[PDB]
């Protein structure tokens, strides 16, 4: 039951107690993810329009 | 109209509870995966406790205490008794035990040999028994070499504890036996002890000069019915009930079952359950738990009671299924989900 | 002095942000018009509160925040509310049609069209920082914006601000205060794409806040206002170190160092007490031991779960009020002899403790009463995995039937991003079980 | 600003739509000439969802009245609130549809469709942000059914990313104008399966049986049936017309109610439903036992014959919202055998403080149940009974249709029933 690193200032204090010792994607790759799904939306919408034209 | 689900088809006990719940015309069973239930009869292993108590408007009860395995595992129990100051290593009613890991994997090998070498030097009876939770697989021998060598031949955790070389023997017969008591614990954590217990006796005369044959030393119900040739001679199904066993104690030793053995059993049940109360209590939890327990005791010729193990998913005696199960609904289920005596239990009062 | 920029995303984030800056202002003595009398350095200064506020030549203290919502209705309350004079209009960004509780819509469809705009407004707050520490991102799991657009923002923030730390305040979905059925899907989607981009995240389970309001505050049917005024108290205690003089958790880096030895397992469990209803005539003021002891009760946890069946990896105690070190250790001893605290064998069994002498501030006419001392305990327990386990299960029940999947594919997301996300939670659950159970 | 564009087509379409605007116009305090005279600001909070704002603080419904004959729309323009509608929004022809789907969809309707869309375009162009559309109409006739579905197929072509909602009256032989209603209905169903996000199915037999049995009317009239649909239409559109923590959006409600693109046919319900013992106040439990009772549902399908995919209940009035929650949970937890277990928390509740005209409180039910298959089963049965003998086909083949198209409409609906069946097990 030890207490260490006791810091005291005007608005409070902090310390440490020890009971027992121990034992990314780039800007280019995100723009492609976004535009890839924007394409699968354009394809699906195109197939809907084609269906409506038929 | 309460609802419940079933997740353990191999539970002989709660199979009757489900039958009585439906017989009351006030409970309704659901599919084993529907999460809208009041009561769960959960599976033995890997019960998803984390998923209970999160359905708005439903008070949920389950028939297993999360953490009870600390008390129903051969290894965990030993570690619990030695490490918990409520029991201490000096616990008087639990045989001197040690947790031994196979050499193909803490471990108390060296500590065990010390107490073993001390006994061999003191001319004391030095017979030990090895067992594990993964057994149907037990070995009783007087040599430490055979015990340790037998554990290394397996691949799971084992425990070696002092074999009680002076077990109380019933007469006529000169045979061993163990006592099984059923104890119920409800959501409030009241400890009810079923007034009816059983003694699973051995039909073979005890023989302390031949631990090779393990039919007169093991009082289990499956070993006496498969490897014993005097099955059912003295009592039906190698099961003597507290009414007959009480008379025997009166006719022979001039004493009652209550005084000679029951008091110690009631103290062992209390001590074990009070110990782990702060760790498994559902008092301030989002759901409620209750679990049936089957303690297995040994009785020596000094009329001292020893704790063998605690079964977390025990089976009942054929004659006591009705009375007990009906009582499970009375004190455990309906006590939370009431319906529209002379209790069959002995309440073991304690401080929470 | 090092600044911290807060980002509020979606209805949940925006409203919760509304209740945090209201509280910050009541704490730091800032008025609704942005004026601060105690601040003697007019239009300048590197004080502790300056980590969250900037200053103009006219003495205005302006929060370092950015509100973002794909729908104007929720942020519009901010522009006309009581604190309309704190933010200039650029800090409040709004679309015209929300994400309809659809992660795909918030991340891909609508997110793409507004991401560059958000980053630019943030780039403006960043240019004012002499040493930006990182970001605090408030948002919900269930919302389509709070889940879909947050992960997209997190991805970009890790690209435009590589070395900066990112903390989340995430709202876990609870059926008692939600009319959305697909929130499990969004939660798992966002946790998968955000994981690698968040250094530490504080989950708040709405089910836990709901019950804390019903049990302690006697609010039969609580509103978001009740839930948010309470959530902001926890947020205030968790950020106090950054806004006040002190030594513990002095910058965002210290949250990972003190609470996250394993990066993926960056979800600490918050606990708070006491929560006392202001409708009570007067209450017996709790001591340090009683309020600390309460930190080990399930009823006071931001996420319902059983910590008795896990293993702690780290632990902080943040006290506010009449608290001295002697009383803290006193209660700690008393508790290490009654409770069930199982630490992991590769981490010390120690507690870092911080104390701020200013007691918790309460909103006038609020639901919380004024107390003289209170504590907030941040503990990284494997027990919080129960949260993931519940959510993951609900995900599996619907995905087995592909229910509601079409609403996501129709916005440009491939069906594989589901099982991939789910296989990442199965991995996350495994790491918790490899660290906790024997 | 999330505006909706209302469209009502055909005789049934316009008469039902008429009373709809008569009902909500009264709830939002709009008089027959379009002047606001309410007393609560809640009436105007979301008023622009169904009303445009003209000069002099005048509110003009965002509605488009369509029919192939002038008869019905003449009556609306001279009805109670007839003057309130935009004069230009009356688009009609003189040929009539002869209760023929082919005429509404291919010949007569085709000649008039482009002009209707010209008006829709004018209304959308003025919408700040258009939520989507909603169309009232029947499926047994020729205009609302034949030209109605034609309108949707063209509105979806021009606004493919807007929500398409409809209130569709289904034909029953017990309330039949002509024997070809099964033909017209089967043809319309296939269109709605493809080009609508939500369809409130209303069975004229349920409406009748509610009027004869529950309301105790010795002789019901189409007017009587329409009052119900009025109140039911007002009920389901409360989330959209009044403020609340719900944040109701047509696309949000669709995302939360439609787990599969083709199973978007809902059973609506209303409560109370009292005969004239009419001033008795209704407790919260009573609203809920009735709201889930089949006799208060208008699809003529016994929910106990299927399972609920999702349920959305709305409560109106100054009641204990705590008591509301407890009662909904009671109904769920007492019959969890009718809610699929593979969609967690598939029942949602919304509250609204403004009750309908002349009621302290009320509840509206919107269920996405598989028992709706019984509806399409009846139609498919009535259909084949005639199509197997090619009976009455000449009315249609004369308008250019082939028998092949009929056999397709048949299979398309039998598939729709099979789809509703696999999710019930
Ligand atoms: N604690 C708390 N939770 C909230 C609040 N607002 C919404 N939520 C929760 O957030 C979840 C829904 O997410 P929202 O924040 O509404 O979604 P969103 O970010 O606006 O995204 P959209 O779908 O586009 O509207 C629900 O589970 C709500 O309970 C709030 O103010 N406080
Ligand atoms: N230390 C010891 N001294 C004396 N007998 C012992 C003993 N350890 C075990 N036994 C014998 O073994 C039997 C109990 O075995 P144990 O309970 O460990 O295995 P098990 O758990 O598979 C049987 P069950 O759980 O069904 O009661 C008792 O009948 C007892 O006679
Ligand atoms: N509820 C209701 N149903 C109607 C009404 N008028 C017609 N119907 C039903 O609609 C079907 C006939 O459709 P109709 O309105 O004539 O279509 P139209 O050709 O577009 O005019 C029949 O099944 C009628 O039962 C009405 O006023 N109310
Ligand atoms: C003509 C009419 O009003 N209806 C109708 C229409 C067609 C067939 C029967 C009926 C009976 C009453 C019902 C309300
Ligand atoms: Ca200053
Ligand atoms: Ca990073
Ligand atoms: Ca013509
Ligand atoms: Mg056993
Ligand atoms: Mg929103
Ligand atoms: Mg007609």
């Amino acid at each position: 039951m030890e207490v260490i690193e006791l810091n005291k200032c005007t608005s409070g204090q902090s310390f440490e107690v020890i009971l027992k010792p121990p034992s990314d994607p780039s800007l280019e790759e995100i723009q492609k993810k976004l535009e890839a799904a924007e394409e699968r939306r354009k394809y699906q919408e195109a197939e809907l329009l084609k269906h409506l034209a038929e | 109209m309460y609802t419940f689900v079933v997740r353990d088809e191999n539970s002989s006990v709660y199979a009757e509870v489900s039958r009585l719940l439906l017989a009351t015309g006030q409970w309704k069973r659901l599919r084993k995966d529907n999460p809208r239930f009041n009561l769960m009869l959960g599976e033995r292993n890997r019960l998803p406790f984390g998923r209970l108590g999160h359905e708005p408007g439903l008070v949920q009860l389950v028939n297993y205490y999360r953490g009870a395995d600390k008390l129903c595992r051969k290894a965990s129990l030993v570690k619990l008794i030695k490490t918990s100051p409520e029991l201490s290593e000096s616990c008087t009613w639990f045989p001197e035990s040690y947790v031994i890991y196979p050499t193909n994997l803490t471990d108390e090998r060296e500590v065990f040999l010390a107490a073993y070498n001390r006994r061999r030097e003191g001319r004391e009876g030095n017979v030990w028994i090895a067992k594990s939770s993964a057994g149907a697989g037990i070995l009783i021998s007087s040599e430490a070499s055979e015990l340790l060598d037998f554990i290394d031949e397996q691949g799971q955790v084992h425990v070696i504890q002092k074999y009680l070389e002076k077990p109380l023997l019933l007469e006529p017969g000169h045979r061993k036996f163990d006592i099984r008591s059923w104890v119920l614990v409800d959501h409030l954590y009241n400890i009810y002890l079923y007034r009816e217990g059983v003694l699973r006796t051995s039909s073979e005369p005890y023989n302390s000069a031949n631990f090779q044959d393990k039919t007169c030393h093991l009082t289990n119900h499956c070993i006496q019915k498969e490897y014993s040739k005097n099955y059912g001679r003295y009592e039906e199904g190698n099961e003597m009930f507290f009414e007959e066993f009480n008379q025997y104690l009166m006719d022979a030793l001039n004493t009652t079952l209550e005084n000679s053995i029951l008091l110690q059993i009631k103290h062992i049940i209390r001590s074990c359950l009070m110990c782990i109360e702060p760790a498994i209590s559902t008092k301030h939890l989002h759901y409620q738990s209750f679990q049936l327990f089957g303690f297995d005791f040994m009785v020596d010729e000094e009329l001292k009671v020893w704790l063998i193990e605690v079964n977390g998913a025990p089976a009942c005696a054929q004659k006591l299924y009705a009375e007990l199960c009906q009582g499970i609904v009375d004190v455990a289920i309906s006590s939370v989900f009431p319906l529209a005596p002379t209790s069959i239990f002995i309440k073991l009062h304690h401080h929470h | 002095m090092r600044e911290c920029i807060s980002i509020h995303v979606g209805q949940a984030g925006v409203q919760i942000g509304n209740a945090c800056w209201e509280l910050y202002c009541l704490e730091h003595g800032i008025q609704p018009d942005g004026q601060m009398p105690s601040d003697k350095t007019i239009g300048g200064g590197d004080d502790s509160f300056n980590t969250f506020f900037s200053e103009t030549g006219a003495g205005k203290h302006v929060p370092r925040a950015v509100f973002v919502d794909l729908e104007p209705t929720v942020i519009d309350e901010v522009r006309t509310g009581t604190y309309r004079q704190l933010f200039h209009p650029e800090q409040l960004i709004t679309g015209k049609e929300d994400a309809a509780n659809n992660y795909a819509r918030g991340h891909y469809t609508i997110g793409k069209e507004i991401i560059d705009l958000v980053l630019d407004r943030i780039r403006k707050l960043a240019d004012q920082c002499t040493g930006l520490q990182g970001f605090l991102v408030f948002h919900s799991f269930g919302g389509g914006t709070g889940s879909g657009f947050t992960s997209l923002l997190m991805e970009r923030l890790s690209v435009d601000y590589g070395k900066k730390s990112k903390l989340e305040f995430s709202i876990y979905p609870a059926p008692q205060v939600s009319t959305a059925v697909v929130e499990p899907y969004n939660s798992i989607l966002t946790t998968h794409t955000t994981l690698e981009h968040s250094d530490c995240a504080f989950m708040v389970d709405n089910e836990a806040i709901y019950d804390i309001c019903r049990r302690n505050l006697d609010i039969e049917r609580p509103t978001y206002t009740n839930l948010n005024r309470l959530i902001s108290q926890i947020v205030s205690s968790i950020t106090a170190s950054l806004r006040f003089d002190g030594a513990l958790n002095v910058d965002l880096t210290e949250f990972q160092t003190n609470l996250v030895p394993y990066p993926r397992i960056h979800f600490p469990l918050a606990t708070y007490a006491p929560v006392i209803s202001a409708e009570k005539a007067y209450h017996e003021q709790l001591s340090v031991a009683e309020i600390t002891n309460a930190c080990f009760e399930p009823a006071n946890q931001m996420v319902k779960c059983d910590p008795r069946h896990g293993k702690y990896m780290a632990c902080c105690l943040l006290y506010r009020g009449d608290v001295v070190p002697k009383d803290v250790n006193a209660a700690i001893a008393t508790i290490k002899t009654k409770r069930s605290i199982q630490f992991v064998d590769w981490c010390p069994t120690g507690f870092k403790v911080g104390i701020n002498y200013q007691p918790p501030t309460v909103v006038p006419g609020g639901d919380l009463a004024k107390v003289q001392r209170a504590v907030c305990m941040l503990s990284n327990t494997t027990a919080i995995a129960e949260a993931w386990a519940r959510l993951d299960h609900k995900f599996d029940l619907m995905y087995a039937k592909r229910a509601f999947v079409h609403w996501y594919v129709g916005e440009g997301m491939e069906e594989g991003e589901f099982s991939e996300a789910r296989e990442d939670m199965a991995a996350l659950e495994k790491d918790y079980e490899e660290v906790g159970v024997d | 600003m999330r505006e909706i564009v209302h469209i009502q087509a055909g005789q049934c379409g316009n008469q039902i739509g008429a009373k709809f605007w008569e009902v909500i116009s009264d709830e939002h305090g709009i008089d027959p000439t379009g002047s606001y005279h309410g007393d609560s600001d809640l009436q105007l909070e979301r008023i622009n969802v169904y009303y445009n704002e003209a000069t002099g603080n005048k509110y003009v419904p965002r509605a488009i009245l369509v029919d192939l004959e002038p008869g019905t729309m003449d009556s609306v323009r001279s009805g109670p609130f007839g003057q309130i509608f935009r004069p230009d929004n009356f688009v009609f022809g003189q040929s009539g549809a002869g209760n023929n789907w082919a005429k509404g969809h291919y010949t007569e309707g085709a000649e008039l469709v482009d002009s209707v869309l010209d008006v829709v375009r004018k209304e959308s162009e003025s919408c700040d942000c258009l939520q989507g559309f909603q169309l009232t109409h029947s499926l047994g006739g020729g205009t609302g059914s034949g030209m109605g579905t034609l309108l949707i197929s063209k509105i979806r072509e021009e606004y493919p990313d807007r929500i398409m909602n409809t209130f569709s009256v289904m034909p029953s032989p017990k309330v039949s104008d002509t024997v070809v209603e099964p033909y017209n209905a089967t043809l319309s169903v296939h269109q709605l399966v493809e080009n609508t996000d939500e369809t409130y199915c209303i069975d004229n037999e349920a409406l009748y049986d509610i009027c004869f049995r529950t309301l105790k009317l010795t002789t019901p009239t189409y007017g009587d049936l329409n009052h119900l649909v009025s109140a039911t239409m007002s009920g389901v559109t409360t989330c959209l017309r009044f403020p609340g923590q719900l944040n109701a959006d047509l696309r949000k409600l669709a995302v939360n109610m439609v787990p599969f693109p083709r199973l978007h046919f809902f059973m609506p319900g209303f409560a109370p439903l009292t005969s004239r013992q009419q001033y008795r106040a209704l407790t919260v439990p009573e609203l809920t036992q009735q709201m889930f009772d089949s006799k208060n549902m208008m699809a003529a399908c016994d929910p106990r014959h299927g399972r609920y995919l999702t349920v959305a209940a709305i409560f109106r009035g100054r009641m204990s919202m705590k008591e509301v929650d407890e009662q909904m949970l009671n109904v769920q937890n007492k019959n969890s055998s009718y809610f699929v277990e593979w969609i967690p928390n598939n029942v949602k509740t919304a509250v609204c403080d403004i009750p309908p005209r002349g009621l302290k409180m009320s509840a509206t039910f919107i269920g996405n149940s598989t028992a709706i298959q019984e509806l399409f089963k009846r139609i498919s049965e009535q259909f084949t009974a005639m199509f197997r003998r090619k009976a009455f086909l000449h009315w249609y083949t004369g308008e250019g249709m082939d028998e092949m198209e009929f056999t397709e409409a048949e299979s398309n609906m039998n598939d729709l029933v099979s789809e509703y069946q696999q999710y019930q097990d």
